[PDB]
RNA sequence: UUGUGCGCCGAUAAUGUAGCGGGGCUCAAGCACACCGCCGAAGCCGCGGCAGCCAACGUGUUGGCUGGGUAGGGGAGCGUCCUGCAUCCGGUGAAGCCGCCGAGUGAUCGAGUGGUGGAGGGUGUGGGAGUGAGAAUGCAGGCAUGAGUAGCGAUUAGGCAAGU
RNA sequence: GGGGAUAAGCUCCGUGCGUCGAGAGGGAAACAGCCCAGAUCGCCGGCUAAGGCCCCUAAGCGUGUGCUAAGUGGAAAAGGAU
RNA sequence: UCAAACUCCGUGAUAGCUGGUUCUCCCCGAAAUGCAUUUAGGUGCAGCGUCGCAUGUUUCUUGCCGGAGGUAGAGCUACUGG
RNA sequence: GGAGGGGAGUGAAAGAGUACCUGAAACCGUGCGCUUACAAUCCGUCAGAGCCCUCGACGUGUCGUGGGGUGAUGGCGUGCCU
């Protein structure tokens, strides 16, 4: 039958992504391949045999058009007239990594599986991690030309 | 009101396990020489012999 | 002759029940409720069993476009390239050559990208 | 080293000594048979071309006719009063194959 | 100026973004025109089983077409009980009931088995039906849910000591 | 085509027109009546239809030549507009 | 219990109305139209299903040929009306 | 205190004790195995990790033409009748 993991057969491997003057979907959508394992070949989406993936210079991040000031991020407290807008903008200048955040979360799965492949994420404003003892392998988002 | 719908069984035996009793806690005495144990709430009754021990 | 029921209905109740044990609620205990359940339990493994074939297919897709991607080429030119080159492996031994023989997923991709065109977006 | 021999319809990868599931086969149990294959794996060289893989076959021996799960089906259409109750068992062979 | 391809205001309601399905996209993941691939259904093909109609040759094989379906029409069957006849089983344990292991295209089956039980059953071939329920705000009996919940029936009131 | 204010998810007729009714499967986010296609059963085989191929989500952040700055794409008129 | 009490009987009153009608599989497979109707949510006959018998392609599709129209279009000192 | 029960006896049987043949279902417990307290579930179905039990083969655990129980997790999925 088809080849089914194991116990102990998923391995995981750690990557960095420079997020300086990439574009924002760009980025995120190769976080997401990343974080569910599509590039491994033993991939299950049953199983979360992703690998994790540190992201570093979120606020350097590239956003097109007037998204700067157009573009708003929603919420809704629950009470009347509890919603909140804020663009990208001060978004960004506020919590640099919450849009990096978002942007790769909405680009997952919404299952119980997607919540814990969310734990896989690091995201960091500075150009360094603290996750240096992982020995992350750094990423660059290629194409691979048909 | 009237309950719209019959309890499944699961919600029924989970707040039925609430209706519950607590051990009272007991604490020896000697009353006639025999030990016997007693609620703490009663042990100087029992030392003053106002308490039936069976 | 009058004729009591109990054993020809004994007999079907018998057969529904059993067939539904593991079932939450009344749907394991009460005969009705499991037979309801069991209309839509068989109509679901009816049409799961025709789902199947494309869901498997789909999986093994997955896994021959990541091991394909793996040795830079694209799923589609890869497929297009090993048809071209005559080779009839099917979609469910690519996908098991790509998880445990590597070695050979990597040669095959060698001669499917012998045997596509020069320019895959010429008129040809 | 094995080899992906088609057989009903399907393939399978097999090695020397592999028991493995397949169509029915007009064979008795205990016979032998030879089977077309679709590739050719031997240690680290693939043979992929349509003559190599014509000039070799896989030979197997029958092990036994069995039968496959039984099925039940249940059409049903609901406020239509319409079912139709039907059971199936597919008919298998068991090959073991001898060698490559 | 003339026609044109895309664009701009016009544009504008009351739970919450809310008139891309979401993230996001102009470094197009937008549009137009050409080109090349692939995905994609119970469609078609491959391999195996079954059935209806017809054909050929035969004394049942092969082949060709066909096989969604309500109202409804036609055909063939499963299970229940009582019985004529004929056979077989049974206190060395029938029926009924509860399991295990299997079986048939279906209703279903198990002269396969284990436990319980204590007196009648099976099979073949005919005869006859009070012959099959899931629902009629159906009927009788038993039992759930609400739930250890409401209430424990006035407008006077009980207490202590001793006894049993 | 008639009635109604050629307004209605209004009503009444014609149509070797379709589908649903009595039709599952795929697509249109969901979606009796729209598009593809009519389910005898099994398969962990292949090719396609409509519709698609950045991630959710299977398959192209496909190739070549141009356009758009409006997030137009991803709702609307008379009319207005270096 | 009262715009004609209650009980039993006629009696299993009668309802073009409402509800219900119990095992399986195989083959085929509709209609929601016309006419009449104290008629319009009913029914009769016809239309459409199925089964049997009889008859054979008479059915259907495409090409060609022979026919009659007064629609679309157009036209009007060719008529009648505005 | 009784009710009731435990030994002991009767009985072929007390899984025949005057609540008594057989003793089904709903309903109510007790014990063991698996699972479950970040999760939006017509409660199933298709894949399926892990754990437990069982049948075979070879060693000491490791596969198999295996079988059962439970199922984290993913896909799909709008109760029956009228």
């Amino acid at each position: 039958p088809t080849y089914t993991p194991k116990a102990g057969d998923t391995t995981r491997s750690w990557y960095v992504i420079d997020a300086s003057d990439v574009v924002l979907g760009r980025l995120a959508s190769a976080a997401a391949t990343l974080l569910r394992g599509k590039h491994k070949p033993t991939f299950t989406p049953n199983v979360d045999g992703g690998d994790f993936v540190i992201v570093i210079n979120a606020d350097k991040i590239a956003v097109s058009g007037d998204k700067l000031t157009k573009k708003f991020a929603y919420r809704h407290s629950g009470y009347p007239g509890g919603l909140r807008k804020r663009t990208i903008g001060e978004l960004l200048e506020k919590h640099p990594t919450r849009v990096v955040e978002n942007a790769i979360i909405g680009m997952l799965p919404h299952n119980k599986l997607g919540r814990q492949i969310q734990k896989k994420l690091k995201v960091y404003a500075g150009p360094d991690h603290p996750h240096a003892a992982q020995q992350p392998i750094p990423f660059e988002i290629k194409q691979v030309a048909q | 009101a009237v309950p719209k719908r019959r309890m499944s069984r699961a919600n029924t035996r989970s707040r039925r396990a609430q209706w519950k009793a607590e051990a009272p806690g007991l604490v020896t005495v000697s009353v006639a020489g025999q030990q016997r144990k007693v609620p703490r709430r009663l042990l100087k009754a029992a030392r003053l012999g106002l308490v039936d021990l069976d | 002759a009058r004729v009591k029921r109990a054993l020809n209905a004994q007999k079907k109740r018998r057969t529904v029940l059993k067939a539904s044990k593991g079932y939450r609620g009344q749907r394991s205990r009460l005969y009705r409720k499991a037979k309801e359940q069991q209309l839509h339990s068989l109509t679901y493994a009816y049409r799961d069993r025709r789902a199947r074939k494309g869901e498997f297919r789909k999986l093994w897709i997955s896994r021959i476009n990541a091991a394909a991607r793996a040795n830079d080429i694209t799923y589609n030119r890869l497929i297009q390239g090993l048809k071209a080159a005559g080779v009839e492996v099917d979609r469910k031994n690519l996908a098991e050559l790509a998880v445990s023989d590597p070695a050979a997923f990597t040669a095959l991709v060698d001669v499917a990208r012998a045997a596509l065109p020069e320019d895959v977006n010429a008129p040809s | 080293t094995y080899a992906i021999v088609k057989t009903g319809g399907k393939q399978y990868k097999v090695a020397a000594g592999d028991v493995v599931k397949v169509e029915k086969l007009d064979s008795e149990p205990g016979a032998s048979v030879s089977l077309p294959v679709a590739l050719v794996v031997d240690g680290a060289n693939v043979t992929s071309k349509a003559d190599d893989l014509a000039k070799v076959a896989v030979t197997a021996e029958v092990l036994e006719h069995t039968k496959g799960p039984k099925i039940r089906i249940h059409k049903f259409k609901n406020k239509t009063g319409y079912h139709k109750r039907q059971g199936h068992r597919q008919q298998l062979t068991v090959l073991k194959v001898t060698g490559i």
